[PDB]
């Protein structure tokens, strides 16, 4: 039910 | 007929929430000076209002090792 | 010495990373027929190819487990 | 004297099991706060709503 | 709308699809004894053939990390 | 129709 919930760009601190 | 998408001709204001369950991504978009929200396929909103989408992306960035 | 950056004139092609290190957020560009890729900063990344910034946003978006 | 049998009417499922080589159940029971597990098998008969409130919201759609 | 869902009054066989577009859970149904399969509401189907969502639910599980 | 894809349960033993 991901809608209604948060989401987050998971993005790396090393590379891609 | 009643068709309310992003055919729904007012404004976008910003993106209030995304989901993909369907086999494709979709934002539910927030319209100005109205209450009604719909979801729009993303790719629609990238190319109609990259900076809402934008906008939408950079809040909630997070970092991973 | 300002000889490099956007100012290198090539078209992007894709976002290879992004960091908050040095205060503000910036994009690491790869130049399209070209293999050397430098920083370019977001501000100027999301106006000038918002669809280069919104693939590279787009391919990380996530709710979790 | 434990597990499905001590007759409390079950409130939810908080996670599940196969490492016992049986699917189970972490149930939580009305008016009860000690919690142990169920066998699945047994949870369908008896509380199938509970069972399907748990599997219901974990749906999703893969590629 | 004349002849839909559960009103057709065959019993359940098993479910082989399901959908959230529409805003509320469906599961498509198959039904014993026909071979075109309608939609049901989930809250229905959660009522009326428990074991049949509990065992469509059974085949489908997956382990998380 | 598009919906008509994979359908799994997300189930994990992280609990225990
Ligand atoms: C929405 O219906 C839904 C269903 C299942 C899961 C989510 C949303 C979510 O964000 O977490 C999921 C979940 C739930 C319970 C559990 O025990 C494990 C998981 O694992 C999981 C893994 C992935 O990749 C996505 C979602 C979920
Ligand atoms: C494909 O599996 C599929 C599933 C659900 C729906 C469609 C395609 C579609 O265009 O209509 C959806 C649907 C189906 C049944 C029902 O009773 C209602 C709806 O409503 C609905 C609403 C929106 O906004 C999109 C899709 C569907």
């Amino acid at each position: 039910r991901q809608l209604s919930r948060k989401a987050s760009v998971k993005v790396s601190k090393t590379w891609s | 007929e009643i068709a309310r998408g992003f055919e729904r001709g007012l404004e976008p204001e910003k993106i209030i929430g995304a989901t993909d369950s369907s086999g494709d991504l979709m934002f539910l978009m927030k319209w100005k000076d109205s209450d009604e929200a719909d979801l729009v396929l993303a790719k629609e909103a990238n190319v109609k209002c990259p900076q809402i989408v934008i906008a939408f992306y950079e809040e909630r960035l997070t970092w991973h090792a």
